[PDB]
């Protein structure tokens, strides 16, 4: 019904865009997304299924996030190839579609649907991003097959093709794994994440924005609907979080660092699943998204192409406001209070503690200190060094946006008791 | 291994071969224009096993060397000849080819038979189409072995063992 | 790539070796490579008599044989200042125009054959035979002729020549039309021909094109009008013309020519 | 039952396939086989559970096809300015 | 049954072996079609007849040709050095192959079921209405997926 | 079949065997008629010697084909060379036993087909992919990129048209509610011959089957007197004959299907004469194509690609959709009748100016 | 355009026979004529101009 | 269900054809004399047909190929629908129409864009 809008706009634009000038298409596309986004908000607390399409609060929330991220990315585009809008739209719908289901076959299709156009967006013909593309594609296609066999084994273990199935011993135990890998890769859980660093290094900032938001969201969305072994879960997480931060020491490449971080973050999100508290998981992802979204915008404003550490420094000179924003971000990303990141962590942990999982949590905590290295490594770098190299100033659109974002960050830090109320299932 | 060496086979196969003649014309002269004439429009050739009238040796083994030629054409023709299958016949059509009519010159090649062996000459430039018919009737009964020379002397049923075949 | 289309193919039968620089789906340029036949007639004929040279003249034009012959004849005739009887001159035009028709028959015959539908060739050929039969009559030769002789042709016309000549002039108009009938409609004919064969009139002269290429681009340039030679001065007939260099145009010109030629016969 | 064992083998073989293949395109081929391995399994189970695994299959096929096409499209776009012939002939993202 | 049945599955597997052996592209590709013949046959044999045909039509009929056309487009291959001919990795790959089946095998020595939901076997007849309703979503999704795919593909190739 | 005969493994075999060689002899004498009918058509005498009527000339021809070198040339691989014609002929042969020849249980009381299935349309459609496989393969096999490129054109184009044939076959399945031939035939047995019902689908089908390999778009590059098909001219003897053979077998196969479809093959309420009525329909379309084939031109595939793709296929499915509307609400089939007839009438009226 | 440029020295044979061969000159205009054309079209474009090879070859 | 008889029959048919096929080739093969390819470097067109300065080919052809697959899938779905067509009512009809309409959109994009030259 919001979905209704999406499909329509997408399809309509498809042909329409041929006649329209690309600028008119940027205008159009912006409107559509926003319109869908609005209606979503405005339909909060209306629980409506049609079939496998089955809207709840969770669905609503996670697709909220997805559209948000995409709105941001769409902002930035200043190259005349109309396709880099067109495809994004599509993809967004695909993830909407992904979220509101529990019927496996649609879910499968849906995973593929969002990933395909993503590949294309991986190319503005930057040579690295094609190398990247290829690897990624092939790896994706592998994960597909797993995910497909898993589904087949779900039909195997029970005639069900929809979750909320009755479950069994061994085979189902297998089966859940064969899905979890697929989902894992898309959420870039270790050791299925690897490509994401390489690809990010190769890929342009904006692209990454969308990916780093939406895909993770989406993956988790579906993951929640699945019910998983806590020991398995624990393994994955550990490795993810460990390897991530350790490798993040190695860096020179901001983006690639951030990839590693969001694997740690992915692990952290994955805690929630013992309970399956989607208030918590909702909360988390919102927070994560914001910071990361913010970060890449700025990074783009530097250059849309490979960035060294040095490029970051002296940012307060370049613009103060942005420097502060970005700082706040890093701290939130540290999870530091009195930013929302603290709550996100806390919440996850609380559900973890309900599960009583100790070791896991301990490990988690260790590495959560680790992360601060590079966060200050950037966030503070802003304030030091009188040098800087050419950068650009951007539109007021994005600038303002960013500053809004940073205020919203620390705002929810201070007022978490706002969202929690309507993260029950929204409201 | 070609359909011979029992009474039956050789007559059989030879009838087959003889009656299926597929002409590949090697125009480069006036001959061609008379050759299209020679095809249709008064007389036929389809009643002599010919729908093949066109440029593939991949369709034919009856070589009609039709027209006056130059130095530049000799290796070409040679090679074209080579890119035919193993049994193959050489008609030397018309005077222009056969011994070089009224030209004695460096440019030209006289006595086309130089370039490739021949089994049939058919003089006249122009000849009549019909002469060519008479010629292939010859060539028919020639490969049938029911022929001689003007001295009563027998000869092989092919053009292709007068110089090397391939 | 540079594609090498060799001699004698497929049924186009130029000695043609053609270096087609392609885009792998287009032609860019052709460097034609030719000259794989040659004799050096021009040489040889200095080693034969003038009479003898008349042997050589139709032996380099499969088509209108008699024109070469005539042109050579004229040159000689001029040189020593010899004149030609009026009747002779009558005959000469008749053969010439008959030979033009022949040429056209062969042109279009091949045109069809070359590509497009194959068949109508055979009909055009039927007519060609008729023409040939006429030649056979008078010169005893299917083609190649020596009937034309210095001072005028070497003997009188057959009486038999008169019936048959009328006869074929009767049939032909209708026939001509029916060949034409195949072309102008057939919207596929359009789609194969119209766009292609381009070249400016200006460049036609610069690179040298001659009538029915030049006049195929509708540029009036009959050498029979411009440098009018025998009899044609006193014969009416007009120039058939196109108005652009394309295949499409060429083809229609020729048909019109034939009709003009026929009226000239009629006049004759 | 046999067939369903067979299906798992065919998948396994396919994995070995994917891993051996040096050139990329053949990888992609190996994958396709795996996809059908699944679907075979699925068919067996459809006899059990009543042919929803048919409808499933149909869908699977279509997606697979889709995913083929576009990937090959990508392969094209990679090597219409390259003479390379395997995935790891592009390597610079590695650190 | 198990003689011929056995064979057919053997053959199927056999086809698999070939495609993972060969480094003669055509032969490879072609084998995979022969695969799909068997596989289809077995579908039909297992009363999935409609499915039998669709396998034939699409998966075999369409796809591999498309594959070949690319390998033609860009020329075949045969050259066995990566930068790393990873020859050491051949047995290690084969190890993983054993495991991944092995684990499934364990699960299935204890698996038990019948196959007895029999109605009319794979025939689009009874499947249509269901498809048109329950799977309808899926259908529409599909239709969109493909269309998007088209757009993608186009955009990938040409400048523009 | 759920109401239809069965016959022994042996009887099945016999019928098959017969039908194969029957189609050999078919092809032979078909050539004869084609040659002679061509001659006559272009006012000419033809094969008449070695006959009478050139009867034995095909024998000669065949014999010619054999007793020859038949070799693979360097820069090709042996296996591929051998396979590449083979494939095409098998799959050309295959698909004809599906189609009947008369009323049920009436081939001397035995069934008038060799296979009959239950899934008519599918089988046909399926076989349609496999010939083109043979084609392009040959191209590649040959190892001239010249041959290859032709084959790519060919196949591409063919395959384009192949799809339109798909969009055609849905339409009658609507009407009968089934896809097996017999029933389809029988549908016409009550109501009447199917082109009445759907003239533009008859039409569009017709012209799509043209687009089959048949020497009748009559450029492809085809082989015989143009730039050549790459499935030839890199071939020799018998193998070459096979290709040529195949093209013709297609031609007739298509010529058979069109009767199958739009008429009954032997339905004719006026009289039942099984075999006769089959041939008569065959004959009609056969000549019909050949008349086109003669009097119409070689068509640049450039043009063709533009032509089919953009105009022809979209209009075909469009017609289907309309019919589907009607059929979905299950309305008077009269309601199509008027329209079908009219569209033809329109598009017929469109010819003259 | 046809014509013969004939130098005679007054012998019994000419001292020069030049032949003006039109078609030959017309062929010069072929790379031009066939600029940027389409590949199946190129065959016809040759044919349409009428080659008699005698002009060319001489 | 369906009778197993004709499917069986399919296998039979295939067995016949293939045999006769194989028979023909061995006749052809075994007959005729054999000589070396001593004077074989090319087989069509003296002056040497071009290859090996080609290795690229228009993607045009790719486009077509890719297209075709997508549409073959289209058809696939419309078969169940065709069969059961009546009785699925308007609700049927609307679903299908939509689906179709999507693929008609496909065509229109690549056509108006026309990068298949
Ligand atoms: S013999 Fe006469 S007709 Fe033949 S090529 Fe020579 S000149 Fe021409």
């Amino acid at each position: 019904m919001t979905l209704a809008i999406l499909a329509v706009f997408s399809v309509a634009l498809t042909l329409l865009g041929f006649v329209l000038p690309p600028q008119g298409v940027k205008r159009a596309t912006l409107l559509g997304l926003a319109l869908a986004l609005a209606s979503l908000l405005l339909t909060w607390g209306k629980p409506f299924a049609f079939g496998p399409y089955a809207v709840d609060g969770v669905s609503q929330v996670f697709t909220l996030l997805a559209l948000l991220g995409a709105l941001w990315t769409v902002g930035l585009v200043r190259s005349g190839r109309f396709e880099f809008y067109l495809l994004v739209l599509y993809a967004a719908l695909g993830m909407h579609l992904l979220a509101s289901t529990r019927h496996l076959l649609l879910m499968l299709v849906a995973l593929e649907a969002l990933s395909l156009p993503l590949y294309a967006l991986a190319t503005w013909r930057r040579g690295q991003g094609l190398e990247a593309a290829l690897k990624y594609f092939l790896l994706g296609a592998l994960a597909a097959a797993f995910f497909l066999y898993g589904a087949a084994l779900f039909y195997g273990a029970t005639g069900s093709l929809v979750l909320g199935a009755p479950g069994e011993g061994p085979l189902y135990a297998l089966a859940l794994g064969l899905l979890l890998v697929g989902l894992g890769f898309k959420a870039a859980l270790a050791p299925f994440h690897f490509w994401t660093p390489d690809v990010y290094q190769g890929s342009p900032t904006p692209v990454v924005l969308f990916m780093a938001t939406s895909v993770k969201a989406a993956a988790f969305a579906a993951l929640l609907r699945v019910a998983a072994p806590p020991e398995a879960l624990a393994l994955l997480v550990a490795l993810s979080v460990v390897v991530g931060n350790l490798a993040a020491l190695a860096q020179k490449e901001a983006k690639r660092l951030l990839a590693y971080s969001s694997i740690a973050h992915a692990g952290y999100m994955a805690l929630a699943l013992y309970t399956g508290n989607a208030q918590a998981l909702g909360f988390y992802l919102l927070t994560y998204v914001l910071a990361t979204g913010l970060a890449f915008a700025v990074l783009s404003q530097i250059s849309p192409d490979r960035v060294p550490l040095e490029a970051l420094r002296g940012l307060y000179r370049k613009d103060p406001l942005l420097g502060l924003a970005f700082l706040v971000a890093m701290l939130s990303l540290l999870g530091l209070p009195p930013l929302a990141g603290f709550w996100g962590k806390y919440l996850a942990f609380a559900e973890a503690a309900r599960a009583g999982a100790w070791g896991v949590l301990v490990l988690a905590l260790v590495t959560s200190a680790v992360s601060a290295y590079y966060y200050l490594g950037l966030g503070l770098a802003v304030f030091a060094r009188p040098e800087e190299t050419p950068f650009r100033p951007g539109p007021p659109w994005a600038r303002a946006a960013v500053v809004a974002a940073g205020v919203l960050l620390l705002a929810l830090g201070l007022l978490p008791g706002l969202v929690l109320p309507a993260l029950a299932a929204g409201g | 291994r070609e359909g011979i060496l029992f009474t039956t086979l050789e007559k059989l196969v030879a009838w087959g071969r003889s009656n299926s003649l597929w002409p590949a014309t090697f125009g480069l002269a006036c001959c061609a224009i008379e050759m299209m004439a020679s095809t249709d429009a008064r007389n036929d050739l389809a009643r002599f096993g010919s729908e093949v009238f066109r440029a593939s040796p991949r369709q034919a083994d009856v070589m009609i060397v039709a027209g006056r030629l130059s130095k530049k054409m000799a290796p070409v023709m040679r090679r074209v000849w080579e890119q035919m299958p193993d049994p193959k016949w050489v008609i030397s059509m018309g005077a222009c080819a056969s011994s070089g009519g009224m030209f004695n010159n460096y440019a030209i090649v006289q006595n086309v038979d130089s370039v490739v062996p021949v089994d049939v000459y058919v003089p006249g430039c122009p000849p009549r189409p019909e002469a060519l018919i008479y010629a292939v009737m010859q060539l028919q009964k020639k490969v049938r072995g029911q022929a001689y020379n003007e001295r009563g002397e027998r000869l092989p049923p092919v053009a292709a063992w007068k110089r090397t075949r391939g | 790539m540079t594609l090498n289309v060799g001699p004698q193919h497929p049924s186009t039968h130029g000695v043609l070796r053609l270096m087609v620089t392609l885009s792998g789906e287009e032609v860019l340029e052709v460097v034609p490579h030719i000259g794989y036949l040659h004799t050096g007639f021009e040489k040889t004929m200095e080693h034969r008599t003038y009479l003898q040279n008349i042997t050589y003249t139709p032996r380099m034009d499969y088509l209108h044989s008699f024109a070469h012959d005539l042109a050579y004849a004229l040159a000689v005739e001029k040189l020593l200042g010899a004149v030609v009887p009026p009747r002779a001159e009558t005959i000469r035009v008749i053969l010439n125009e008959l030979s033009r028709l022949a040429s056209h028959l062969v042109f279009l015959g091949t045109g069809l054959l070359d590509l497009g539908a194959l068949t109508p060739f055979f009909y055009a050929f039927r007519e060609r035979e008729t023409i040939l039969d006429l030649f056979e009559w008078v010169t005893g030769q299917r083609f190649h002729h020596n009937y034309i002789r210095i001072g005028g042709v070497k003997e009188d016309l057959p009486e038999e020549f008169v019936p048959e000549l009328k006869k074929l002039l009767e049939v032909l108009p209708h026939r001509i039309d029916e060949y034409e009938a195949l072309f102008a409609e057939s919207p596929i004919f359009y789609e194969r021909a119209r766009g292609v064969g381009v070249i400016p009139p200006e460049v036609a002269i610069d690179l040298g094109l001659t009538g029915g290429s030049l006049r195929a681009s509708g540029v009036n340039y009959d050498v029979r009008k411009a440098y009018p030679y025998s009899g044609y001065e006193t014969y009416t007939f007009d120039v058939p013309l196109g108005e652009r260099g394309d295949v499409f145009d060429r083809m229609l010109v020729r048909i019109r020519e034939m009709r003009e030629s026929v009226k000239i016969i009629k006049q004759a | 039952m046999s067939y369903l064992l067979t299906s798992a083998l065919l998948f396994a073989l396919g994995v070995y396939g994917v891993l051996t293949r040096r050139t990329a395109i053949l990888v992609f081929l190996s994958i396709e086989l795996m996809l059908n391995a699944a679907n075979l399994s699925l068919v067996g189970f459809a006899r059990a559970y009543g042919l929803d695994g048919q409808v499933a299959a149909l869908m699977v096929i279509a997606v697979a096809a889709a995913e083929v096409a576009v990937g090959l499209g990508l392969i094209v776009a990679i090597f219409r300015h390259r003479e390379s012939t395997a995935v790891d002939d592009l390597s610079e993202l590695r650190g | 049954m198990s003689l011929l049945e056995g064979l057919a599955l053997f053959l199927l597997l056999l086809s698999g072996v070939l495609v993972v052996t060969l480094r003669n592209a055509i032969h490879a590709a072609l084998a995979l079609i022969l695969n799909f013949l068997v596989l289809a046959g077995v579908y039909v044999a297992l009363d999935a007849r409609f499915l039998g045909f669709i396998q034939v039509i699409v998966y075999a009929g369409a796809i591999v040709v498309l594959f070949l056309f690319v390998i033609m487009l860009l020329f075949a291959a045969q050259g066995e050095i990566g930068f790393d001919p990873l020859v050491r990795s051949r047995p290690l790959a084969a190890l993983l192959a054993l495991g991944v089946a092995g684990i499934l095998a364990a699960g299935l020595w204890g698996l038990d079921l019948a196959f007895t939901q029999d109605l009319k076997g794979g025939l689009p007849q009874a499947l249509g209405p269901l498809l048109y309703g329950d799977w309808l979503f899926v259908l529409l999704a599909v239709g969109f997926l493909l269309m998007a795919a088209t757009v993608v593909a186009v955009a990938l190739v040409e400048p523009g | 079949t759920w109401s239809y005969p069965v016959d022994p493994y042996w009887m099945v075999a016999l019928k098959a065997l017969l039908v194969v060689v029957g189609l050999l002899t078919a092809f032979a004498f078909m050539t004869l008629i084609e040659r002679r009918l061509l001659a006559r058509f272009q006012v000419r005498m033809g094969p008449n010697r070695v006959g009478p009527f050139g009867l034995l000339q095909p024998l000669a021809d065949a014999i010619k084909s054999i007793f020859k070198e038949d070799i693979v040339v360097a820069q090709a691989d042996r296996f591929l060379f051998v396979l590449a014609p083979l494939i095409s002929v098998v799959f050309a042969l295959l698909a004809f036993g599906l189609i009947p020849f008369g009323p049920p249980g009436s081939f001397f009381g035995y069934q008038p087909w060799v296979i009959n299935l239950d899934l008519g349309i599918l089988y046909l459609f399926a076989v349609s992919e496999l010939a083109v496989y043979g084609i392009f393969l040959s191209g590649w096999a040959s190892g001239s990129k010249y041959s290859l490129l032709g084959s790519l054109r060919s196949s591409a184009s063919l395959i384009s048209y192949e799809l339109g044939l798909g969009l055609a076959l849905l339409a009658p399945v609507l009407l009968v509610g089934s896809l097996n031939l017999n029933d389809i035939v029988n549908w016409q047995k009550e109501h009447g011959w199917l082109f009445l019902y759907a003239f533009p689908a008859f039409l569009v089908y017709l012209i799509a089957s043209m687009a089959e390999a048949a020497r009748t778009p009559f450029d492809l590059p085809e082989a015989e007197q143009e730039l050549v098909g790459g499935y030839h001219t890199e071939y020799s003897s018998i193998k070459w004959a096979l290709f040529q053979m195949a093209e013709y077998i297609h031609f007739i196969t298509a010529s058979a299907l069109i009767p199958t479809l739009f008429l009954g093959g032997w339905t004719m309420p006026v009289l039942e004469v099984p075999y006769l009525w089959m041939f008569l329909k065959i004959a009609f379309f056969l000549f019909f194509f050949i008349w086109i084939r003669a009097t119409w031109f070689r068509l640049r595939y450039d043009q063709l690609l533009r032509f089919g793709w953009g105009f022809l296929f979209p209009l075909a499915l469009l017609w289907f959709l309309v019919t589907a509307l009607v059929v979905a609400l299950d309305l008077p089939r009269t309601y199509l009748l008027y329209l079908s007839a009219l569209s033809f009438l329109v598009l017929l009226g469109a010819v003259l100016y | 355009e046809l014509g013969y440029y004939i130098v005679s020295d007054g012998g019994s044979m000419p001292y020069r026979v030049k032949v003006r061969a039109p078609s030959f000159v017309n062929l010069q205009s072929l790379p031009y004529a066939c600029k940027g054309e389409q590949v199946p079209d190129m065959v016809a474009i040759i044919a349409s101009l009428d080659p008699v090879m005698g002009d060319v070859d001489r | 269900m369906a009778p197993i008889q004709e499917y069986v029959g399919t296998l039979i048919y295939v067995g016949v054809a293939l045999f006769i096929g194989v028979a023909a080739l061995l006749v052809g093969a075994l007959l005729g004399p054999k000589k070396p390819g001593r004077a074989k470097l090319m087989p069509y067109e003296s002056g040497n047909d071009p290859a090996g300065e080609v290795k690229r080919f228009p993607v045009h052809f790719y486009v077509v190929a890719m297209l075709f697959i997508l549409f073959d899938v289209e058809v696939a779905f419309l078969w169940p629908y065709a069969v059961s067509a009546g009785g699925l009512g308007l609700y049927g009809f609307l679903g299908v129409l939509a689906f179709t309409l999507l693929l008609f959109v496909g065509f229109l994009y690549e056509w108006w864009k026309g990068v298949m030259r």
